[PDB]
């Protein structure tokens, strides 16, 4: 999808063989300049006619099969023309690439060798293609095929299934009159026969070969509405099929009206032929008035068969015969009525889609997809699809008077099917109708209205009934600590299981406690207490960040690769948070959004993990004030680095608190204090969240690195301490050889640490510059005795 | 045109960098789960 | 066109150290929140948030013998009718008398500073 | 994508490798022109 | 800093973007071959 593009660019350089150079890493940033949600892809296609026709070798098989492709109709053609000729005209482009084309097939070549239409039969196979294209599409909905009998029962459409040498010259002007009205009603004559064709191709004509040539001539100029008659039974009978849309059985019938009265128009002949009072030139001096209103209709339906239009392609086809039937008024107007019919089902539609919001295509017609998605997947899944492939947008089956606009309208379509997935639509408070017409600033206008009324309906019932602001102050609370008392009552209790190994605990122990803390406690102000819940982290925070962060530089699959099974996990390595938000309520909890969330509680819970085992120590060491104040010096100069490293927790902790949680925080309060939109929410959500995403540090892989090594460090020398305090209680191998003076070892490993970790914060963060730097490593020299030495760790360096 | 500028999209292709790793690695996560 | 001469006053109190300095020693965060922090307390008080980002910072080229006083300069956001204003031709001419007046100011902070 | 009109194309161009991708990209509302300087940045290797 | 700097930094993130795009495409490719 959009790395499809991405994929596209390194597939062409490979195509192109293109060594020298950057590539295609700044052509892709002009592709990324040159993407639209609309398109208006056309040239002056005269102009580049001309320019292609300059400029090719054989132009008559070229101009035939222009011609051809424009009667396709095809998609970016022209914008093909519009590269097309811009090639051409680089030259260079052209020499270099005409050079790359010719070396891409020698190379495909080495590579290779070392390793007549029948119009009914025709109608009947797309009648079979358009039925297994609607059921197989529908994949589930009953298809109205029409009976068997239409396709049998021939003739239902109603078009055509005496000497005349030696008759009198009036008398043959005279019965070549009445043959001609039996052959204009689709009939056979007496001098003039008609044949069938084949393929969608006019009634061969054949005539008295012994009339009068003149009389013959005027007949074959007269005979040109014929086949635009027969063609227009065909076209009128063909397309009435619901497999060629319900849509166009209604375009059919309207043509079915004009050629009613050119049937009417016919009688009304016969009405001065009963009177005996015909005349070549008055047949003719009226038959000119009417072929040409024939005729055009002919050609419109002609094309919206051999285009196969339908959808919203078919309504662009329509206005584009529109703007190219502008000029004659005779077919002008005739054409404003024809689109105004039509618009009738294709705005019925979009109003359904949008002034109702309920799409509904029998044929699937509309623009506006809905692609059919569980909404279960999306509350546990990180990858989110309901918000995104829920309500898909077809491109072809879109009319071009709203491509500008299709975008806000597809927009609206999504919150209009987003209220009736929450169970709370309503016709909008204003329903005025689409109706058809060549201006389209109406039509923008009623969408920018719709639109602005969406949102103030949409944005006020998910910031009401859902009330999501709620559930993001319980997201502080709860999941981004900021409950007092529940942290309190979290570390007097899940200090006993998260003591245990991973495996050691038992998560019913775990839920148990997760209830009794909130019925102990007194944070009941939680009215969707029950949103929260404990998840196991099958890896660490820092391990499966370690193994994500490197990824596709050295650790792709040198630590991305690595599994937990193989290492042991720790009873608070595993804890985690969950969460519940409803599909249609609250579906803004999405599983990669939780995963942000207990990543950043998981970073905190093992900061506040770590804190209350540092202030537990130091309560455990709480004999000093009545001990020796010099014989615990084995334990003075360990209280003295008990603050060392209690002033770097603290610091590390405040700092992400205040400059990483507040502003992020804060920020998206005002952001969604002020948001418009579910995009706009989105946004605001992602400046707490993206933002997040470095507000506390977290995209540096050394610094990661680092700074777990310093826990891990901290974390062994409170570990042999609490060994020691334990064994110093008790008395009041590896860990009872973990006392030998071991805060001079402890200090140079830590110190070690926390040397890399302010050299990191001086160079890596000089090279980020930021204010996080100023805020940690000139956080980390508050005095003289902590910058001095760091001074000339810096010089050493 | 600026220098700082080119200092925040620097912020910015980092911030972009670090949702595509995390969709990256949330999807070889799946990859694995599922294939596996 | 240089007018406003609080914040000149604002980049003599803090850039002293860092302009004074070759170019080879550039700083942006401290360059960036020198402005920001200047702006409400200088006459610029008044300058719109919408003003503070048609403004911006920007750099010249390299050459390291250069003090940053009279290396260091700054940038503006020239953005759609402002864009077809300030052309990039004009946006030339707009810089290189910013350019002219820097190099004055400068020597006349440098005169006030001795 | 049309991939039989786009082969007609080619070969009613009797010109001088299908290179569909842009073709792909081209309906990819992708600019008639930003890829034609493209086509000159990528020809000149 | 310096303004090479920058420019060189900003090379290397629009490569590593691509790249990054390049395997998410992948990715994607291959969780479109299995779950589909």
């Amino acid at each position: 999808s959009e790395f499809r593009i991405h994929h596209d660019v390194n597939e062409l350089l490979s195509l192109l063989r293109v060594h020298g150079g950057d590539g295609a890493e700044v052509y892709i940033d002009l592709l990324q300049k040159n993407r639209t949600p609309y398109v208006t892809t056309t040239v002056s296609a005269h102009s580049a006619k001309v320019k292609i026709a300059e400029f090719s070798r054989t132009p008559e098989d070229f101009l035939k099969k222009y011609d051809e492709l424009k009667s396709k109709n095809t998609r970016n053609l022209d914008p093909l023309v519009y590269l097309l000729s811009k090639l051409m005209e680089d030259r260079e482009t052209l020499q270099y690439l005409q050079q790359n084309a010719k070396e891409r097939a020698e190379l495909a070549a080495s590579a290779a060798a070392s390793s007549g239409p029948t119009w009914q039969q025709s109608l009947e196979l797309t009648r079979k293609m358009l039925r297994d294209k609607q059921s197989k599409k529908n994949s589930g909905q009953r298809l109205p095929v029409l009976p068997a009998w239409v396709y049998e029962r021939p003739a239902l459409l109603g078009d055509f299934l005496v000497p005349i040498g030696s008759l009198p010259l009036a008398s043959q002007e005279a019965a070549v009159v009445e043959d001609l009205l039996y052959v204009l009603v689709g009939v056979d004559g007496r001098y003039i026969s008609a044949q069938p064709l084949t393929g969608r191709q006019g009634r061969t004509f054949l005539v008295d070969p012994n009339l009068d040539l003149s009389i013959r001539e005027l007949v074959s100029r007269i005979l040109p509405v014929a086949a635009s008659y027969s063609t227009v039974t065909r076209f009128i009978e063909e397309k009435s099929s619901f497999e060629y849309g319900q849509v166009n059985h209604a375009l059919a019938a309207a043509m079915r009206t004009l050629v009613k009265e050119y049937l009417v128009l016919v009688t009304q002949l016969e009405q001065l032929q009963r009177q005996g009072l015909l005349s070549l030139q008055k047949l003719w001096f009226y038959i000119q008035p009417a072929m040409r209103s024939l005729d055009i209709l002919a050609s419109l339906a002609t094309s919206v068969d051999k285009g196969e239009c339908i959808g919203g392609a078919t309504l662009s086809l329509l206005h584009d015969r529109s703007f190219s039937y502008t000029g004659d008024s005779q077919a002008q107007e005739l054409c404003l009525h024809l689109t105004k019919a039509a618009s009738t089902p294709y705005f019925e539609i979009l109003e359904k889609w949008i002034y109702r919001g309920i799409i509904d295509d029998p044929y699937s017609e509309f623009m506006v997809e809905e692609h059919e998605l569980r909404k279960e997947k999306i509350q546990e899944d990180y990858n989110d699809k309901y918000w995104d492939q829920r309500y898909t947008v077809v491109q072809r089956q879109i009319p071009s008077f709203l491509q500008k606009m299709a975008g806000k309208v597809l927009s609206t379509g999504k919150y209009l099917n987003v209220v009736r997935e929450c169970g709370h639509d309503v016709t909008c408070p204003v329903a005025k109708e689409v109706v058809y017409t060549l201006k389209e600033r109406a039509y923008v206008e009623q969408i920018e209205k719709a639109f602005s009324y969406a949102s103030k309906v949409l944005l006020d019932f998910l910031m009401g009934e859902k009330e999501l602001l709620a559930h993001l102050r319980s997201i502080k609370r709860y999941f981004l600590m900021d409950q007092g008392d529940f942290f309190v009552h979290f570390m007097d209790l899940t200090e006993e299981e998260l003591k245990k190994p991973v495996d050691d605990i038992t998560p019913t122990r775990l839920e148990a406690l997760l209830e009794l803390a909130l019925r102990m406690s007194t944070a009941n102000t939680d009215p969707f207490k029950d949103d929260l819940k404990i998840d196991l982290m099958p890896h660490d925070l820092i391990t499966q960040l370690l193994r994500v962060l490197a990824i596709e530089t050295q650790q792709e699959k040198a630590m991305v690769h690595a599994d937990p099974t193989e290492l042991t996990l720790s009873g608070l390595e595993a804890f985690s948070f969950d969460y519940v938000v409803t599909w249609p309520l609250s579906l803004i909890i999405n599983r990669k959004a939780l995963t942000r969330y207990q990543m950043l509680f998981r970073h905190m819970f093992y900061c506040k993990h770590v804190e209350r085992q540092l202030c537990s120590v130091w309560i455990s060491n709480k004999a000093a004030k009545r001990f020796s104040l010099h014989s615990a010096k084995w334990f003075a100069g360990a209280f003295t680095l008990r603050q060392r490293m209690l002033n770097f927790v603290q610091n590390i902790q405040s700092y992400m608190m205040f400059e990483v949680m507040e502003p992020t925080w804060h920020v998206l309060e005002q952001n969604l204090r002020s948001a418009s939109n579910i995009d706009d929410v989105l946004g605001h959500h992602a400046s707490f969240l993206d933002n997040c995403l470095k507000d506390c540090m977290l995209t540096n892989p050394e610094l990661l690195r680092v700074f777990s090594k310093l826990m891990s460090v901290c974390v062994m020398f409170t570990n042999c301490l609490q060994r020691f305090t334990q064994s110093m209680k008790l008395d009041s191998p590896q860990l009872a050889s973990s006392f030998e003076a071991t805060i001079t070892k402890f200090d140079k490993n830590f110190s070690a640490h926390l040397l890399d970790l302010l050299a990191r914060l001086s160079i890596y963060s000089t090279s980020d510059c930021e204010h996080g730097m100023a805020s940690v490593i000139s956080r980390l020299d508050f005095n003289g005795f902590y910058t001095e030495r760091l001074e000339r760790l810096s010089a050493e360096r | 045109r600026n220098m700082k500028d080119f200092e925040n999209q620097i912020t910015e292709l980092k911030k972009e960098n670090f949702n595509l790793k995390l969709r990256i690695y949330f999807l070889e996560e799946r990859m694995q789960q599922e294939f596996h | 066109l240089l007018g406003q001469g609080d914040f000149i006053r604002h980049l003599m109190d803090l850039l002293k150290p860092e302009l004074v300095r070759p170019a080879t020693t550039l700083y942006q965060h401290n360059l960036t929140g020198i402005l920001e922090t200047a702006v409400r307390a200088t006459n610029a008080q008044f300058d719109s948030p919408e003003i503070l980002k048609r403004l911006d910072v920007r750099l010249l080229e390299v050459s390291p013998g250069d003090t940053g006083w009279d290396v260091f300069s700054l940038d503006y956001h020239v953005d759609g009718p402002i864009a077809t204003v300030f052309t990039r031709e004009c946006m030339s001419h707009y810089l290189r008398a910013f350019n002219f007046l820097w190099r004055a100011k400068r020597v006349e902070y440098i005169l006030t500073d001795i | 994508a049309e991939e039989t009109e786009l082969f007609e194309l080619a070969q009613a161009a009797g010109g001088a490798e299908v290179f569909k991708i842009l073709v792909d990209l081209l309906k990819l509302n992708v600019a008639p022109l930003a890829v034609f300087q493209m086509l000159k940045s990528m020809c000149a290797g």
